[PDB]
RNA sequence: CACCUCGAUGUCGGAUCAUCGCGUCCUGUGGCUGAAGGAGGUCGCAAGGGUUGGAUUGUUCGUCCAUUAAAGUGGUACGUGAUCUGAGUUCAGACCGUCGUGAGACAGUUCGGUUUCUAUCUUUGUCAGCGAAAGGCUUGUUUUGAAACGCCUAUGCACAGUUAGCCGCUGGGGGCGAGUACGAAAGGACCAGACCCCUAUAAACCUCUGGUACACUUGUUGUCAUUUACACGGCAUAGCAAGAAAGCUAAGUUUUAAAAGGCUAGAUUGCCUACAUUCAAUAACACCGAAUGACCCCGACUUACAAAAAGUUUAGGACUAAAUUUAUGA
RNA sequence: UAACUGUCCUAAGGUAGCGAAAUUCCUUGACUUGUAAUUGGCGUCCUGCAUGAAUGGCGGAACGACUGUCGGGCUGUCUCUAACAUGGAAUCUGUGAAUUUGAAAUCUUCGUGCAGAUGCGAAGGCGCUGGCAAGGGACGAAGAGACCCUAUGCAGCUUCGCUGG
RNA sequence: UACCGUACUGCAAACCGACUCAGGUGGGCUAGUAUAUAUACUCAGGCCAUAGAAUCAACCAUGUUAAAGGAACUCGGCAAAAUGCACGCGUGACCUCGGAGGAAGCGUGGCUAAAAAGACUCAGCAAAUAGCCGACAGCGACUGUUUACCAAAAACACAGGAUAGU
RNA sequence: AGUCAUAGGUAGCAGAACGUUCUGGAACAAUUACGCUGAAAACAGUAACAGAAUUGAAGCUGCUAACAUAAGUAACACUAAAUGGAUAACAUGGCCGUAAGCCCAAGGUUUUGCAUAACAAACAGUGAAUACGGUU
RNA sequence: ACGUCUAUUGGACCCGAAACCGAUCGAUCUAGCGACGUGCAGGUCUGACUUUAAUCAGGACCGAACCCGUGUCUGUUGCAAGAGACUGGGAU
């Protein structure tokens, strides 16, 4: 899926002098790339934009307001999400930070990909995303995004890849109608009907509606809520559903669809939750449930 | 209605059409006996045998 | 439904590629009998192999059992 | 049209499930006839979980488990032996009594060909592994097995020495009724 | 008119699905208003997406039932039979009426009356294969210009422009604003600017509610087997009937702003211990999985506070090794 | 309205009993019912383009794989489709056709043109080749006769066409 | 007490259809539950050879089930669904007095009981077989016949009647 | 042998030639041909002069034969159902059972039996003796 | 006279009709007739005869064997140059 690279002509006319002695010193006179970031807590700029988080959909549950109604609820978690990359305007043409999430073993895992994460230093991740942000935004090599990033009462947009149906017809992969079941109709009950119009338009359309392997598509939900965030346990409880089987990462923001730049008073730590006393926390051992917080809302039943 | 099979085998009226005595009762009978004669055919009758 | 022209030796050959089969990249061979397959499938004497000579299996000691034979 | 495969159940086979539940009631009959048959790769599978539900049944060695495997297992030379020579055989085993080999393509359909046979029995093709392992009570495993509720689980004979101190006795006897 | 096809080529309908123009019915809007804002008449811009019911006629014509913001007009061989119908326009049977001496004619009314075709390549949807390289290192080094080593990029792989191209593209109604500015007065708004409800369309999901569920559970009829007409088994649509879990699904549940969102190619940048076999013949389970330092699969045990998908477990298959464990706290 | 009288060519101007009917142009005939809404039926009325005792007029029981309409029940025909079962289709192995075919290496739009262009002109696009699908085009394919016209054309039939024993 | 037939096949891979063709092909014999040669399972007997192998495509064919509705679909309830059975009650007009008519509509059914009764099942014509009903018209009295290959009808015939000839 | 003039063509008309088969002139290929070119074309490279023609073919939906294309595509779906290392004798399961069982007729006319390939059709097989059917 | 080109009569440059007139063969398909023989499970209703009783009639009714082909669907170089499935009509 690619055009025919390049004639690559070698002979340069003895020209190449020059351009060796220009890539030289093009080379040596560009910036030296700038420091490391290291970030603690920032301001909050109305025209920023935040990181993302790659969590995991482990499935739907069932959950009732202190006013009294059931809120279809899917559960994701956030598996070691770090920052394993990073992207400036100086060194690179754009500003982002490349997230990591899941862990593989080192045999599990293409030599080529194995050696980013020996030589960035981080554990060998099972997806590598990027996402743009801001200049005050970037966060050094290593450090974690967990469901803390996130407030409860948040709308996010969440990215994910459809279930896998194989190949479907028009009935339900557009929702066509078909012809009835019953007046006459011979073998064209699920027929797709009329394609082309006649020899004035002569062809069948380039964006034609016709069966096909529906599936493993990228849709993405906008401004979807955020119910509950678990910060001990990395489980954020966003209401409604989120599209992809249980098992597969999924991809979170915060909604740029409602973006007054106010960010509508959620309360975001901006680079994102910079712990404090990240001593005495235990790792993956005897530990407990801990507590969380959720919205609430105005008169679910104002009147009936 | 499947056509094709108007030949329904039977051996009288197969003797009893197309014989030799029957091929020899009339006069025109016996000139197709002779102009088959004529043309040289080995099977003169369809129920000639030895 | 129906060709409108005659296909020439060129079309034919680029239609018929669906219809080659691929190259394998490994076999099994025994090294006494020559016998030649599957790295995940038996081929010696139980199976179809009129040149097995037992030596692809080179080690079965199994004397000692215990139990009632139902007659 | 229902997903079997993908969505772990029962094989079709290319049978109506009447017919199918039949032809795998005879070749389970047949597997403990004669203890190795060959035949195709998902006949092969089916046959193996098959025969483990089988052998189960046959290891409980019950009246209800009589009468089930009556109506399942057809031969009757047969639901003797699966009651008392592969009851006591692997009377221990926690599943997995049959193994599968892979022997190639068969001639009249180019079908891909599986071996299937009984474990630990003489004649088999592969040393089995005993199905208990003895623990050494000065290891990890042991002390993991005494802090958590799990029992000994130790290889036993037929008859262990527990009950030799109460067949001894003659006055247990009852003099046969 | 008869220029084109009689080596015969679907129109005079709708069923599904479309694309375009604007001479705009609505939604978005500006001017003149005999302009009380309402409610209207024009006139100017604007084609994003919306235009529903069915009762009657073979009618594309038309009404009139009553709902909407509206129930647009056209190019589409008055779009669309190698997708569907043949209800009407081409016959063959018959009757009634008209004309005819009669064979017969009727674009007068009736009843009945064969819709063939396995896609070559042109489009289009989607899923895939092919499109090799190593170049010189005078090797930065070594002797016994060949051997690997160190370099620039070359492929491969990953993230992929404040980066090309392309697609989709953002629907409304009623409230609250306001018993209101207006207005003798009845009569009631522009602003949608935001909140509450609905309804589409689009995209998902199975958490709820349901449907289905054919190796699940219960009850039962006839009959054949049954040295017990105890239990179990075959067939009768799964024999029948009832109730089910996963999965799928909608009638269910979420989300549909300026730009959002998707698809394909990709300057760069980074990395490289990458010949690609097995775990089931349609991996769509599984590449965002595993192959023995392996719970990947399968089996076994337990769970009614899962009417069953989780937990333990290396029993079986993904073979494999020893001089400190036949081996992970899998 | 024309019942009785007045007229003209004329075999004679159609009775009790029929009629917008198998047959009535106006047509959605005014009239009642029928439906919320009826041009297709039912029962009246009259204005019979182009009805009517041997082309038999007036209706009836029973009968009809005949035709047009109304109620009950019933249900995926439908609102609006979903899951499942069986058998094709799709994968593999084995056997193994035909329609069609000037040669092809066959893009889009606009224009031109035996007047609807893959092949001409202008501009633009396009790594290459396939599987599985959909059929708008190739005036797809299948019959040198669907319809109209012509022939020193045939054939059969009809008659107060012509000639014949 | 001679002569001819005697193999094999004969609802079919051996006959008639170009074929190992889903078509057409005459007569006879037969067991049980059971009761009819119908229906479900089975006896004697026969068969499971003429493409096989797995699997979740779409789509097509044939069916099962489906919440709330129910002809709203459509030229037209076309196609499906529904009634479908033996013992009792009953039972319209119109009519050629025969019919309509099984009108319509409502009870009663398996199983145990040498027996006045009962058990439980959601379900007892329990599985398979065995009419949808009523009303208004039109045409043809009726049963029949008709275009083998797009028309089974109001077309043809029919018993009867009239006329003409002998 | 140097100058001038002419040379677009359908229907049509006129002129000059090439080639195929056979014959006459006694016999022009017994032992081959093969320097790969020549010519304006038809063509030539095994006479020439005359003569006799079933004398020249991409072109008639022509006829015959062979070979392609579609294409390894469609098809190998009416049914009862198969399994065990075999179209198995054995075992298991299923289907018909007013037939898918048995006995005949019409018709067919050897399609009927034998070999764990084979050398096997070349070999076998139809018996009227119950008052069997016919012939009368 | 020979040679060439036209013209007339011939099939007369070649191929192609629908046709017309005779006299062969075909009722093994199908239509009618004629002779001989055979078949119509199970029930239901009505009328008649005889009854100590193993009889007849109806172009009667429902329904298998059998005959036919109404509607829908499949199939359309099909299983079949007219078939299959389910509904159907007749069946003294
Ligand atoms: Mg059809
Ligand atoms: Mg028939
Ligand atoms: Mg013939
Ligand atoms: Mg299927
Ligand atoms: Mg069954
Ligand atoms: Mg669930
Ligand atoms: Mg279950
Ligand atoms: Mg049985
Ligand atoms: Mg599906
Ligand atoms: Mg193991
Ligand atoms: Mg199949
Ligand atoms: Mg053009
Ligand atoms: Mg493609
Ligand atoms: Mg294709
Ligand atoms: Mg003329
Ligand atoms: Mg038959
Ligand atoms: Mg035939
Ligand atoms: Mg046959
Ligand atoms: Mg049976
Ligand atoms: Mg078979
Ligand atoms: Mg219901
Ligand atoms: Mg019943
Ligand atoms: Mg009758
Ligand atoms: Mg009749
Ligand atoms: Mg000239
Ligand atoms: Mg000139
Ligand atoms: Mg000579
Ligand atoms: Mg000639
Ligand atoms: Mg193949
Ligand atoms: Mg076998
Ligand atoms: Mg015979
Ligand atoms: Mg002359
Ligand atoms: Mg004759
Ligand atoms: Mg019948
Ligand atoms: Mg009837
Ligand atoms: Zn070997």
């Amino acid at each position: 899926g690619y055009q025919p690279p390049k004639p690559r002509f070698p002979l340069p006319d003895s020209i190449a002098s020059i351009v060796e002695e220009k890539t030289r010193e093009h080379r040596r006179s560009a910036p030296a790339p700038p420091p490391a970031p290291k970030l603690e807590p920032r301001p909050m700029t109305p025209t920023s934009l935040r990181t993302g988080c790659i969590a995991t959909k482990a499935g739907m549950t069932q959950e009732w307001d202190e006013h009294g109604v059931r809120v279809p609820l899917t559960v994701l978690w956030v598996d070691e999400c770090q920052v394993v990359g990073l992207k400036t305007r100086p060194v690179h043409g754009y500003n982002a930070l490349m997230l990591g999430s899941g862990y593989k073993r080192q045999k599990c895992m293409s030599p080529s990909e194995a050696g980013f994460f020996l030589k960035a230093g981080v554990p060998f991740k099972k997806l590598v995303a990027e996402w743009q942000v801001s200049e005050d935004a970037l966060v050094p090599v290593g450090t974690a995004i967990g469901a803390a990033h996130y407030v409860a009462g948040q709308r996010v947009d969440v990215t994910g890849w459809t279930k896998w149906k194989g190949f479907q017809g028009v009935m339900r992969r557009w929702g066509f109608k078909g012809l009835p079941a019953s007046h006459g109709v011979s073998l064209s009950h699920r027929a797709p009907g009329s394609i082309g119009n006649r020899q004035d338009p002569g062809k069948i359309w380039k964006g034609k509606k016709l069966p096909g392997c529906m599936g493993d598509e990228r849709r993405t939900v906008h401004n979807c809520l955020v119910y509950k965030v678990d910060a001990a346990r990395n489980l954020v409880y966003l209401r409604g559903q989120v599209p992809g089987p249980v098992g597969r990462s999924v991809f979170l923001r915060d909604s740029r669809l409602a973006s007054p730049a106010l960010r509508a008073s959620w309360g975001l730590p901006f680079p994102t939750h910079v712990p404090s006393a990240e001593e005495l926390k235990a790792a993956p051992a005897p530990g407990d449930v801990s507590v969380v917080p959720a919205p609430d809302g105005p008169g679910v039943t104002a009147w009936r | 209605g499947n056509r094709g099979n108007t030949y329904q085998p039977s051996r009288r009226k197969r003797v009893n059409r197309h014989g030799l005595e029957k091929r020899l009762s009339t006069p025109q009978g016996r000139e197709v006996l002779l102009r088959r004669l004529r043309k040289g055919r080995w099977r003169i009758t369809v129920d000639s045998f030895r | 439904a129906t060709p409108k022209k005659k296909l020439s030796l060129h079309r034919r050959g680029n239609r018929r590629v669906w219809y080659w089969l691929k190259r394998k990249t490994e076999v099994a061979k025994c090294s006494y009998c020559g016998a030649l397959s599957g790295r995940n499938q038996m081929f010696s004497g139980a199976a179809g192999n009129s040149a097995c000579t037992g030596q692809c299996v080179e080690q079965a000691p199994t004397p000692p059992a215990s139990s009632y034979p139902a007659e | 049209a229902r997903v079997r495969v993908r969505l772990g159940d029962w094989n079709r086979l290319n049978r109506k499930w009447q017919h199918r539940v039949s032809m795998m009631k005879t070749m389970v009959t047949q597997l403990l006839e004669k203890e190795r048959i060959r035949t195709t790769l998902a006949k092969a599978k089916t046959l193996q979980r098959y025969a483990d539900k089988v052998i189960t049944l046959g290891k409980q060695g019950t009246r209800e488990a009589w009468s089930e495997a009556r109506g399942i297992v057809r031969t009757d030379r047969e639901l003797h032996k699966l009651f008392t020579q592969v009851a006591l055989r692997y009377r221990e085993r926690p599943g997995g009594f049959t193994r599968l080999v892979r022997a190639g393509w068969r001639e009249r359909d180019a079908a891909p060909v599986a071996f299937v046979e009984l474990v630990d029995r003489p004649g088999e093709l592969r040393p089995a592994n005993p199905a208990l392992q003895r623990p050494n009570p000065l290891s990890v495993q042991a002390w993991i097995r005494q802090q958590l509720g799990q029992p000994a689980r130790e290889p036993s004979p037929l008859l262990p020495p527990s009950v030799q101190q109460y067949l001894r006795e003659e006055n247990r006897i009852q003099q046969g009724r």
